[PDB]
């Protein structure tokens, strides 16, 4: 991983967005979502990701 | 976060003052809720002006304000020689309220 | 017999209707109300424990040889309506339309339902 | 509409002060309506020190968030602000103003004087 | 002045409402397949916001 002062980025797009994959990746400290429902996530389609 | 005003104001009785005040944030927000007091040494600070460019009951309507930008101004028409006070401006913030430094006026003559 | 409950879980979880009658008249509220394990009336009455919420309440004219009682339950967009006849007296066989009765504007959602009945 | 203070006028350092605003000619259990406190040390501009509302929801300046507490009455019309740990820098006129959302502060009460010392 | 928090709406629920329905439970809702038991952690949430 990159350093804050430098953060990395990478862009997502032609795919099929399935966020269950990275709900096995902790216990869980944060995970919040802004404009848009945890719930809806594997529903919604983007155009910018 | 700290509202920015001039140290003081003159003129002759009769000219027209201008006092600014200046937000130096975005905390503000839609900076639509400013105020303008007015006070004398030894007496309670009264409202001038309110919602930017309002006037409270038992205010000469020579006193009127405006906004542009995140700037608002204080105008005073037909200034007079008891208009010698400290004029301090108000507003919110994303978690208080500000009160600027306060300008002082002098009438010259 | 002489009332009914109406509701989903029929517990303090979620919003119950509840309609009983009288001598006099009819009482009708919706409320949290935590049900008794076996309601009824008792001539008092046990029907409910307790209650937390309540909403919708109405009072008015009772619903209720021997003889024959008829109702329409429907329950369209949170309105409870209620259809009713009565005659003098398994089913007698012939023609006889009920009208209306009430009209509740509960926003209630009913699953389930149970007949009170009062014991002597 | 007016508002009186009262209270102490000389107080030790590391004590505690208390202040009390009577006011008649309003409600403060009505909507949109609240009592706050501001103060002024000598050859500065007016500063914020509290709030409390008609619903006894209790607001404090950011700085002094940890000093302050604000209190009311609503069966004497009067509202209680006391502030801990007093500095001998603690000196100022302290104000009790209606408070409003439209026009932030107004009704002020002539303030009273509080040195510490 | 701070925000006004007494005012609250729903965020999470089960299925969609119908005209004129009304719901005042709190009940803590489970978006996950194991039963938090109102241990507000991942897929578990307080319905009102
Ligand atoms: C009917 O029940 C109510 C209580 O829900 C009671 O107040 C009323 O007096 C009763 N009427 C008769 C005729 O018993
Ligand atoms: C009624 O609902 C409100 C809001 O959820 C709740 O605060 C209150 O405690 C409930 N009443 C009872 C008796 O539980
Ligand atoms: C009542 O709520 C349940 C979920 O507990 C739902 O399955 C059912 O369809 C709802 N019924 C109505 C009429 O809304």
């Amino acid at each position: 991983f990159a350093s804050v002062y430098a953060w990395n980025r990478k862009r997502i797009s032609n795919c099929v967005a399935d966020y269950s994959v990275l709900y096995n990746l902790a216990p869980f400290f944060t995970f919040k979502c802004y404009g848009v429902s945890p719930t809806k996530l594997n529903d919604l389609c983007f155009t910018n990701v | 976060p700290v509202l920015t005003q001039p140290a003081s104001v003159s003129g002759s009785p009769g000219q027209s003052i201008t006092i600014s005040c200046t937000a130096t944030s975005s905390d503000v927000g839609n900076y639509n809720y400013v105020s303008w007091y007015q006070h004398h040494p030894g007496k309670a600070p009264k409202l001038m002006i309110y919602e930017v460019s309002n006037r409270p009951s038992g205010v000469s309507n020579r006193f009127s304000g405006s906004k542009s930008g995140n700037t608002a101004s204080l105008t005073i028409s037909g200034l007079q020689a008891e208009d010698e006070a400290d004029y301090y401006c108000s507003s919110y913030t994303s978690s208080s309220l500000l009160f600027g430094g306060g300008t002082k006026l002098t009438v010259l003559g | 017999i002489r009332g009914w409950i109406f509701g989903t879980t029929l517990d303090s979880k979620t919003q119950s209707l509840l309609i009983v009658n009288n001598a006099t008249n009819v009482v009708i509220k919706v409320c949290e109300f935590q049900f008794c394990n076996d309601p009824f009336l008792d001539h008092e009455f046990r029907v409910y424990s307790s209650a937390n919420n309540c909403t919708f309440e109405y009072v008015s004219q009772p619903f209720l040889f021997k003889n024959l009682r008829e109702f329409v339950f429907k329950n369209i967009d949170g309105y409870f309506k209620i259809y009713s006849k009565h005659t003098p007296i398994d089913l007698p066989q012939g023609f006889s339309a009920l009208e209306p009765l009430v009209d509740l504007p509960i926003g209630i959602n009913i699953t389930r339902f149970q007949t009170l009945l009062a014991l002597h | 509409i007016t508002l009186k203070e009262s209270g102490p006028t000389l107080v030790k350092p590391t004590q505690t002060l208390t202040l009390t605003c009577t006011f008649s000619g309003f409600s403060v259990t009505t909507s949109g309506v609240g009592v706050g406190w501001i103060r002024q040390p000598p050859g500065k501009a007016l500063e914020y020190l509290a709030l409390i509302y008609w619903d006894d929801d209790k607001r404090y300046s950011t700085s002094l968030k940890s000093r302050l507490t604000i209190t009311k009455d609503t069966s004497k019309n009067q509202v209680v602000l006391t502030m801990t740990n007093m500095d001998p820098v603690d000196t100022a006129t302290y104000y009790c103003a209606r408070h409003t959302i439209p026009s932030i502060f107004d009704y002020w009460g002539q303030g009273i004087l509080v040195t510490v010392s | 002045v701070s925000g006004n928090y007494n005012y609250l709406y729903r965020l999470f629920r089960k299925s969609n409402l119908k005209p004129f329905e009304r719901d005042i439970s709190t009940e803590i809702y489970q978006a996950g397949n194991k039963p938090c038991n109102g241990v507000a952690g991942f897929n578990c949430y307080f319905p009102l916001r």
